[PDB]
RNA sequence: AAACUCAGUUGACACAAAAUAGACUACGAAAGUGGCUUUAACAUAUCUGACACAAUAGCUAAGACCCAAACUGGGAACCCCACUAUGCUUAGCCCUAAACCUCAACAGUUAAUCAACAAAACUGCUCGCCAGAACACUACGAGCCACAGCUUAAAACUCAAA
RNA sequence: AAGUGUACUGAGUGCACUUGGAC
């Protein structure tokens, strides 16, 4: 019942139709469209649901302070300032 | 076995529908990597996935660091989607077959 | 003084009176609510 | 307790408009609301089709009827305005002004996510 | 002027035009992109067919039908078809997963159709129809 | 007894909390134009906290608002309105 | 926790070390390492810090007493007698520039 | 301490300025501490404001010749 | 393969389900509660402590039936196709779940750590519950039923284990 | 994958639930 063609639609730059087509779908990806619909061609029952959630959330808050903890402690990778001792 | 078999087509499919977006990465998706088969391991211990390698060297070998990186997060997308319910570990592993075929056109020639 | 100021407001309301009169006003005149907020939260009224 | 009416209209002539306008306050002022004041947004094409009363309309006129009316007169009101053909889609909120704007001091800091994982020796 | 991604205003005078025809009037190519199958239609924008192809209609069977040559083949023929019928610009519109999905804009390109627009419209039910359950093997 | 002893005082050097950009401003189900500014301008998907830098309240207060007004016909559904895409961007997104 | 007493207090999330306390504590410490150097005890320095470990051995070699400031094999206070000989004398009195 | 708030609005209103922290001097005084004494003193004069106090400050030390640089 | 002659666009169009927000952790005693609006509304001493509820499943009478689907059938248990109970509304029943944060209510403490793992260790106070395993979510009786089931719940015999 | 409840069928399946599993 919406308008056509306003809706996930992205125009072609000079015909790069190969690149409009991945622009298009990085789009679709970062606003996780395609997470739903490969996820809803079949039904995860509600309790696998809350798992699988519960499970990412977990990684990516572990991944999150795995990678600022990396991120924080690479400043001593520097050559040894003492070397010889 | 008939199993078998079957299990390795519909992870093909599926590993190919994965790596058409960027859903496991934008760096994986933008080295527009290709498959050239899914083969389970007799026991069901490994699912070894056969990608088609470039002549490029360095692009060569970005392209095997990025899928042992991203192979993890491959085998949880497929879980979660239930195209399996259990996936074994999912190893990434070069193939040059074709380059005999390719070099012999090119002498041929 | 709510009461009060509540007093003074009844006075502009609506009645069977002054029904049609308001009412062609108001198709008259036109409300906006429409308004977008910067980075630092400056509201940028819309020019009509 | 005070209530607002976002009311989208057929869109068509002024004197039809004022008619229906009309008929609507009328409507309200039997169900026993005290009609507070009347707003237009003016005419504008609906954000998506809206079908009613074996139709289907693209443009519509936005207004604003606030009001006060004992609670019993909502279904009422709700019922009418369904039965009616000239409005594209009624809906009656209670009126935002009547909500207070709690302050907030601002964001309150964010610390380590509460207790996702044990404290016990490992 | 700096170039812009976002479709044209309908009911808008934009200065863009193609051949002299206006967004809105070009004509627009469907393209359902299913697990086992790939189908275009070239439609007026009065959404007369103009055109229409398939894997099936070109040949290719059952397994073959998903394949990147079977939905070039199908642009292909739907190019011409639509050629023959006097089309130059089309609005290419896609729907669906199916493995042909660039591949049918290939073979449309390659049959010589200036594809100006792409647009997504995927079905995507915000909540409705239970799926069926998982396949297990 | 001794006048250096440290005294017992709330901290002055402590800043005053970062208000959210909408903090104090009234929400409203009418504002499509500001509700625009929190919605992808593709798909029409509601940017969820850690994309809008909203707190927990204000955030509830958009999700709300824009969900009313797609329901009374105020705001699309699927797609941010094209007469709102030259507002300021508010939303840290890096589509392109 | 241990270090409560002896933190004077916090400014901007920054201990101080209650100096009063300070002075008292190494009033007695430098008075107990004198005793033990008149007693002709043998004294060890100890710490792991590679940025003094220089000055530190050359501090206790100007001293006399003894330095080791290297990575420390396991038991080599423990296991003394074997890693050393049946005969060796141990430290009498250890101090450790970094805990 | 007392002169916390001092030194807080201070560095609120006119920043850290130019003169840098020769944190070496035990002596040293800075601006900031320069503003906290001729609050004291202001203070102590029997002015009570606290408002006039910290701009009856800031115009004693222009006077002084204290260039009291505005951060914002 | 089987099956349908149906398929694509466009338009109309639900008594079904409720993307995104939700990376939030709120409400409720528990079960549960994530579309929108309105109405009604979320007990209490400033303690603990047997009639009222109780997910999914199931039954009765009538409706709805898009989609999904035990069972059935067909195709080469598991896979594909179609379809039924059933999932839904109303009005009544049944009262069981890994009904789990497997961590009872209330008050309090961080003083000296402690089988092990798990959700750091404890104090006070109250109610409920256990006294090896299996026999045994069983038999007998009884209650609810309204007859095929649930709750309560043993004994004998056996063993030095569990 | 395992199990609880429940129902059909003759060990599986259906619905919900738990991790006393993996990502
Ligand atoms: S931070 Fe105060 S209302 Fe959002
Ligand atoms: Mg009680
Ligand atoms: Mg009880
Ligand atoms: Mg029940
Ligand atoms: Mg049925």
């Amino acid at each position: 019942k919406h308008l056509k063609f306003i809706a996930r639609t992205v125009m072609v730059q000079e015909g790069n139709v190969e690149s409009a087509y991945r622009t298009l779908n990085r789009i679709l990806t970062m606003d996780g469209l395609i997470e739903d619909i490969k996820h809803r061609r079949y039904y995860e029952k509600p309790c696998r649901r809350r798992q699988r959630e519960s499970y990412e959330r977990c990684r990516r808050i572990y991944n999150m302070e795995m990678a600022r903890k990396i991120n924080f402690l690479m400043r001593k990778n520097r050559a040894d300032p003492w070397q010889g001792c | 076995h008939a199993r078998l078999r079957a299990l390795n087509g519909l992870l093909y499919k599926a590993l190919t529908d994965l790596l058409c977006t960027p859903e496991v990465s934008q760096e994986l998706y933008d080295l527009n990597v290709e498959l050239s088969k899914v083969s389970l391991t007799p026991d069901f211990s490994a699912c070894r996935a056969y990608w088609k390698t470039t002549l490029s060297a360095e692009q060569n070998a970005h392209m095997e660091a990025v899928l042992q990186r991203s192979a993890a997060h491959m085998r949880h997308l497929l879980m979660s989607q239930q195209t399996l319910r259990n996936v074994p570990p999912i190893v990434f592993v070069q193939d040059k077959g074709n380059a005999a075929l390719a070099e012999l056109d090119q002498l041929l020639a | 003084r709510e009461v009060l100021q509540l007093q003074e407001e009844v006075k502009n309301f609506i009645t069977r009176e002054n029904l049609e009169a308001r009412v062609e006003a108001a198709l008259d005149s036109r409300k906006n609510y429409n308004w977008a907020i910067t980075r630092e939260g400056l509201v940028v009224r819309p020019q009509r | 307790p005070r209530y607002e009416l976002a009311l989208i209209l057929k869109a068509m002539q002024r004197p039809e408009t004022a008619a229906t306008l009309k008929r609507t306050i009328e409507a309200l002022m039997d169900r026993g609301a005290i009609v507070r004041d009347l707003e237009n947004l003016g005419e504008r094409a609906l954000p998506y089709r809206i079908s009613a009363h074996s139709q289907q309309h693209n443009r519509g006129g936005y207004f604003l009827v606030d009001f006060y009316a004992p609670t019993a007169a909502v279904e009422s009101m709700v019922e009418h305005l369904s039965r009616d053909i000239d409005v594209i889609r009624g809906n009656i909120v209670k009126h935002p002004l009547t909500q207070e704007l709690k302050e907030c001091e601002g964001i309150v800091p964010v610390p380590l996510a509460e207790k996702l994982y044990s404290t016990k020796k490992r | 002027t700096k170039f812009s991604i976002y479709p044209p205003i309908p009911g808008e005078e934009s200065s863009l035009r193609w051949a002299g025809k206006k967004f809105e009037e070009i004509p627009i190519a469907h393209i359902k992109a299913s697990h086992n199958n790939t189908q275009i239609q070239v439609v007026s924008a009065s959404n007369e067919p103009l055109a229409f192809a398939s894997c099936g209609t070109e040949g290719f069977r059952n397994a073959k039908k998903g394949t990147g040559i079977a939905a070039q083949t199908a642009g292909i023929a739907a190019a011409a078809r639509a050629k023959q019928k006097g089309v130059i610009h089309i609005r290419v519109v896609v729907k669906g997963l199916g493995p042909g999905r660039l591949s049918a804009m290939h073979g449309l390109i390659m049959g010589g159709l200036e594809v100006i627009s792409i647009t997504d419209n995927t079905p995507i039910p915000h909540n409705g129809c239970r799926p069926r359950k998982a396949r297990k093997l | 007894s001794n006048e250096d002893l440290p005294i017992s005082m709330e901290n002055p050097y402590k800043e005053p909390l970062k208000k959210c950009i909408l903090c104090g401003k009234h929400v409203d189900y009418k504002n499509v134009q500001l509700l625009s500014q929190f919605v992808s301008p593709f798909t029409g998907c509601i940017y969820g906290r850690h994309i809008t830098g909203l707190c927990g309240k204000k955030q509830k207060e958009i999700t709300k608002a824009i969900k009313r007004a797609q329901i009374m016909g105020f705001m699309p559904v699927t797609y941010k309105d094209p007469a709102y895409l030259k507002d300021p961007k508010v939303c840290n997104i890096r589509y392109r | 926790r241990f270090m409560e007493p002896y933190i004077f207090g916090s400014r901007l999330d920054h201990d101080i070390i209650d100096l009063e306390q300070t002075a008292t504590h190494l009033q007695l410490a430098l008075n107990f390492t004198a005793h033990m150097a008149y007693r002709k005890g043998i004294i060890l320095f100890i710490s792991r810090n590679r940025q003094f470990s220089y000055l530190i051995e050359n501090m206790a070699r100007d001293c006399g007493e003894y330095a080791h400031t290297r990575y420390f094999r396991g038991g080599m206070l423990t296991n003394a007698r074997l890693l050393f000989g049946p005969t060796v004398r141990l430290p009498d009195l250890i101090i450790f520039l970094h805990t | 301490y007392h002169e916390d708030r001092i030194r807080a609005k201070f560095y609120s209103v006119y920043g850290s300025g130019q003169r840098a922290f020769d944190l070496f001097n035990p002596n040293f005084k800075s601006t900031c501490q320069r503003f906290v004494e001729k609050y004291t003193e202001l203070q102590k004069l029997g002015e009570t404001d606290e408002e006039k106090l910290f701009v009856e400050t800031g115009k004693a030390l222009l006077a002084e010749g204290v260039i009291l640089r505005r951060v914002g």
